[PDB]
Formats: C-alpha cells, sequence, structure tokens
C-alpha cells in the first residue's frame, strides 16, 4: 500500500497473510474454514495467518493455521488474469470474535464513486520497494467502467474493476496481492494487477467477486 | 507475457511467472 496509513491493531479483523517462512500474499476471511484470496498466489505449503498486526513479531492474538485445500478458479487465465480469484480451506476452523472475524460476501455488484478499503503488507514505495512490519491501509474509490477502460486498453474483462487515483501517489502494490478491497462492508474486490504501483494514469485492477458469489457458495458447499 | 507479470500484485512467484514466460 502506497500513500496509505497505519490501520492500528486488528482493525481489519478479516485480513489474513499467506506464509511460506516468509509473507507471499494476503487474502480474506469469509467464514471459520475459508479464505479468498487470488489464484496468481496459488503454491503448495500456505500457511495462513490470522489476527496478525506486526508480522514480524508474536504479539498476542495469532492463529496459524495450515491449508487442508487451494482451488484456484477453472477458468484463470494466467496471461489475462481473468478469474483471479482461489479459495483457501483451513485445516481447522478459526476461532471467530471481535479481532479475527468474517467479512461478507455481496449480495450486488458496488458502483463507480464508492469508496472502498484496500489493505495489505506490500510494498509501500512507487519507485524503489519498502516492506512494512505492521497492517497498511488505504480508502480508494471505484473508477468509471470508461475511466478503468481508457486507462487498460483492452485488458479490462467484465470480472474486473478499477479503483484509485489517477493522479498518482496512492494504491496498493507488490504484496498486496489475494487482500481484500472493502465496500460497505462488503468483499467486492481482490488485490490483483496494475502497471506500476501508484503511477499517474495507472490505477489499481481488482477481482470482482460479486461476479463469483455462486461459484464461491456453490465450491464451499461441495467441499 | 513478462511485463504482465511484473503487473501481478525480486519474489519468488514473480521469478517463476517470469521464467515460465
Ligand atoms: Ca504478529
Amino acid at each position: 500500500i502506497v500513500g496509505g496509513y497505519t490501520c492500528g491493531a486488528n482493525t481489519v479483523p478479516y485480513q489474513v497473510s499467506l506464509n511460506s517462512g516468509y509473507h507471499f500474499c494476503g487474502g480474506s476471511l469469509i467464514n471459520s474454514q475459508w479464505v479468498v484470496s487470488a489464484a496468481h498466489c496459488y503454491k503448495s505449503g500456505i500457511q495462513v495467518r490470522l489476527g496478525e498486526d506486526n508480522i514480524n513479531v508474536v504479539e498476542g492474538n495469532e492463529q496459524f493455521i495450515s491449508a487442508s485445500k487451494s482451488i484456484v478458479h477453472p477458468s484463470y487465465n494466467s496471461n489475462t488474469l481473468n478469474n483471479d480469484i482461489m479459495l483457501i480451506k483451513l485445516k481447522s476452523a478459526a476461532s471467530l470474535n471481535s479481532r479475527v472475524a468474517s467479512i461478507s460476501l455481496p449480495t450486488s455488484c458496488a458502483s463507480a464513486g464508492t469508496q472502498c478499503l484496500i489493505s495489505g503488507w506490500g510494498n509501500t514505495k512507487s519507485s524503489g520497494t519498502s516492506y512494512p512490519d505492521v497492517l497498511k491501509c488505504l480508502k480508494a474509490p471505484i473508477l468509471s467502467d470508461s475511466s478503468c477502460k481508457s486507462a487498460y486498453p483492452g485488458q479490462i474483462t467484465s470480472n474486473m474493476f478499477c479503483a484509485g487515483y489517477l493522479e498518482g501517489g496512492k494504491d496498493s502494490c507488490q504484496g498486496d496481492s489475494g487482500g481484500p478491497v472493502v465496500c460497505s462492508g462488503k468483499l467486492q474486490g481482490i488485490v490483483s494487477w496494475g502497471s506500476g504501483c501508484a503511477q499517474k494514469n495507472k490505477p489499481g485492477v481488482y477481482t470482482k467477486v460479486c461476479n463469483y458469489v455462486s461459484w464461491i457458495k456453490q465450491t464451499i458447499a461441495s467441499n | 507475457c513478462k511485463v504482465m507479470c511484473y503487473a501481478q500484485r525480486s519474489p519468488e512467484l514473480l521469478r517463476r511467472c517470469l521464467d515460465n514466460c
């Protein structure tokens, strides 16, 4: 997150970190046993880390739980990044409370102008690189279809949307992928890709979670 | 391909993607 702020400890209680000896992606808790993240963060040997703040220090409210299943979308394309979504099953259910909590799925899509909350332990610099200890936050609006399409000619499918600042200075970045985009209390987006971090006229591009609700529900029910 | 690898939000996953192109 470039141009964001320190969230505060456990103020984003559905924020997970994905860990295999180190932090490599984020994700969102959607119930006590399942996490949404990016298909492009698929790997083996994933540990889910819940109610983290400082990811380098044990501080008190962490639950470390191994993934027992990672289900990348069947129609995921690595070249286009279309259908960039993955479901992770926890080996055992998380204990849920105020500092570890699931985030609701959308019941409809959100519109252009809506403010959203994007979080993560990704890089904080737009040129050069710098990774934080504690969780970072950013308030950013959804952009019109046309402005998104006009920012990235031919790359925006119907399962993507942009959010951010056309002027630069404020964006998600490397390390934030898999992470949540929360708008009026719903998980609408997933940190996916963009052209640099915080570049003028290159806002971020997020997996449009409202198109996957039924899939998510049915995948969960059958696994 | 590689430019899109860089677009995904140097780490190993990027390097893999990079190698894979
Ligand atoms: Ca910690």
